[PDB]
């Protein structure tokens, strides 16, 4: 397929100075047509900062620059700060009326305080049981990063069907916030005898129990 | 001078054309051409669709030849993006950009995204003005046997997105925090936002979760309190 | 009617285009006169073919036509009646019986940039040669050993066009010159210019 790069994220710490580079499957960036890069913001509107090799925008701090280097384009920032903490996407023009565009390479800045995920899982409560339905909640907020998987499992077994996950959000603090959901009867609700809902963190592993007999 | 409003966005079943427009005013769109793409929920957005000299070219993607057709309007300076035939497969929440000079070289179509930003949004699904189900959230004294207690509410089976939640009328927002929601086994929505307070607040405080689906204008306010379970 | 034609706009030429886009214009029905394009900066070329520049003003033609655009310091030299040449094959021609004038001068004032002016591009494949006055619009890959590569670029096919920089600390060479080509024709309608 046309789909050209993208690097998934790379990693740096602030008050210096890193690299972008997004290479092409074709191989071929003497092209020479416009190579522009754009920022990202997740939830809201992003903006420019280049449009063709190394020609600036407008109303744009000088500390971004990037050009065609080696075989393949790449770009370089000096002075990281927490301005823009997104992805990128390169675009370069190819097919008298066909664009291509990147997945995004999700650049995270290293140099911010940290802290462990917050989880709170709730049973179903009885009104909505008598609806002959049932679907548990297990929330984890206050962590970052948000690469985490989440796996639940009724008594001891892991289930994967069923089972929705939601990408974290950030909060007002600066931090990542996520959930998840699985919808089953209630008659297989109080078949186990327990049920367990568990977060990694980095390798970190947060664990939380349920018994169906403590609400009965 | 390069303001943008755009309207037509909405949820409707598939299989029906849809009318929607990117009014342009500061300056006259007519003048020179321009773009605009579509942003998936989550995955990465990809180019849709490019104009011309306003009378050139009608240059769309490989996923769309046959059933697609753009549309301008000079004299009251917008264009239309008809949308005929909704198919589950297009689903995003796309916005038009601007690319007007005149002079330049035209190995392409240039002139890329430069303003983007309030703009319309469109979901297609398999279903109708389905009334919400709406269910409260009452922890036990485990959880709030601490300095804050969590309060929520359930949102279930809402259509068409969104549905309108808030809590105590908006009056009190110290501790609400909303959850997204995802697509269900079914193909359908449900989520959850969930209130922090303090524990020197519970019983004295009404706490009050209103619900509001505007198409079918149905009035919802699920009272929430801890559970009274005295046993 | 001594009024000024508008040769403004042709000359301080706010911004230009590339060598196949060459930037064809019509203008007529004005009163032409060249002391205005007489020598006021360093020209680096004013050899112009088959006509004096003294007799350019008291003889006047119909249908004139003047374009310009950019190309390499070196071979400024190159364009001529009946003159070899990969421009001559894969870009903007001329026939051999040519009757018109041409300029030549550096711009390495505005042109110039800390990395250079990527904007200015060049076509360097085509299949056979090129009528003259004729814009190629052409983006469909270009193959080299047959076996076309469907828009792949990859090996053994390469794409049409091309793109050089513009670094002012190069030699006189690489210096970017800007050049004007100025044609016309005869026609059977009373003259349009001249005065
Ligand atoms: C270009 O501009 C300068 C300064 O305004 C002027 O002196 C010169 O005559 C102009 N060139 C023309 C009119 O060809």
């Amino acid at each position: 397929q046309t789909v050209v790069t993208q690097e998934p994220s790379f990693s740096v710490s602030p008050g210096g100075t890193v690299t972008l580079t997004c290479g092409l499957s074709s191989g071929s960036v003497s092209t020479a047509y416009f190579p522009s890069w754009y920022q990202q913001t997740p939830g809201q509107a992003p903006r420019t900062l280049i449009y063709g090799t190394n020609t600036r925008s407008s109303g744009v701090p000088d500390r971004f620059s990037g050009s065609i280097l080696g075989n393949k384009a790449a770009l370089t920032i000096t002075g990281a700060q927490a301005d823009d903490e997104s992805d990128y996407y390169c675009v370069l023009y190819m097919g008298r009326g066909i664009v291509v565009f990147g997945g995004g390479t999700k650049l995270t800045v290293l140099g911010q305080p940290k802290a462990a995920p917050s989880v709170t899982l709730f049973p179903p409560s009885s009104e909505e049981l008598q609806a002959n339905k049932a679907t548990l909640v297990c929330l984890i907020s206050d962590f970052y990063p948000g690469a985490v998987t989440v796996a639940w499992k009724a008594d001891s077994s892991p289930v994967k069907a069923g089972v929705e996950t939601t990408t974290p959000s950030k909060q007002s603090n600066n931090k990542y916030a996520a959930s998840s959901y699985l919808s089953l009867t209630p008659e297989q609700w109080k078949s186990h005898r327990s049920y367990s809902c568990q977060v990694t963190h980095e390798g970190s592993t947060v664990e939380k129990t349920v018994a169906p007999t403590e609400c009965s | 001078q390069v303001q943008l409003v755009e309207s037509g966005g909405g949820v409707v079943q598939p299989g029906r054309s849809l009318r929607l427009s990117c009014a342009a005013s500061g300056f006259t769109l007519s003048s020179y051409g321009m773009h605009w793409v579509r942003q998936a929920p989550g995955k990465g957005l990809e180019w849709v669709a490019v104009i011309s000299y306003d009378g050139s070219n009608k240059y769309y993607v490989d996923s769309v030849k046959g059933r697609f057709t753009i549309s301008r309007d000079n004299s009251k300076n917008t264009l239309y993006l008809q949308m005929n035939s909704l198919r589950a497969e297009d689903t995003a929440v796309y916005y038009c950009a601007r690319g007007w000079a005149y002079w330049e070289l035209l190995p392409d179509y240039y002139y890329g995204m430069d303003v983007w930003g309030q703009g319309t949004t469109v979901t297609v699904s398999s279903a109708s003005t389905k009334g919400p189900s709406v269910f409260p959230l009452a922890p036990s004294s485990k959880s709030t046997s601490g300095g804050t207690a969590a309060l929520g509410c359930l949102v279930k089976d809402y259509f068409p997105e969104p549905v309108t939640v808030s809590w105590n009328s908006g009056a009190l927002t110290s501790g609400v925090h909303t959850f997204p929601a995802v697509l269900q086994s079914s193909g359908l929505y449900s989520l959850s936002s969930v209130v922090t307070v303090p524990s020197s607040s519970l019983g004295t405080q009404t706490y009050i979760c209103n619900v509001n689906h505007k198409p079918s204008n149905t009035k919802v306010d699920k009272k929430v309190e801890p559970k009274s379970c005295d046993k | 009617i001594t009024n000024l034609c508008p040769f403004d706009e042709v000359f301080n030429a706010t911004r230009f285009a590339s060598v196949y886009a060459w930037n064809r214009k019509r203008i007529s029905n004005c009163v032409a006169d060249y002391s205005v394009l007489y020598n006021l900066a360093p020209f680096f070329t004013f050899k112009c073919y088959g006509v004096s520049p003294t007799k350019l003003n008291d003889l006047c033609f119909t249908n004139v036509y003047a374009d310009s655009f950019v190309i390499r310091g070196d071979e400024v030299r190159q364009i001529a009646p009946g003159q070899t040449g990969n421009i001559a094959d894969y870009n903007y021609k001329l026939p051999d019986d040519f009757t018109g004038c041409v300029i030549a001068w550096n711009s390495n004032k505005l042109d110039s940039k800390v990395s250079g002016n990527y904007n200015y591009l060049y076509r360097l494949f085509r299949k056979s040669n090129l009528k003259p006055f004729e814009r190629d619009i052409s983006t469909e890959i270009y193959q080299a050993g047959n076996k076309p590569c469907n828009g792949v670029a990859g090996f053994n096919c390469y794409f049409p066009l091309r793109s050089y920089s513009f670094r002012p600390t190069y030699g006189v060479g690489h210096q970017p010159y800007r050049v004007v080509v100025l044609s016309f024709e005869l026609l059977h309608a009373p003259a349009t210019v001249c005065g």
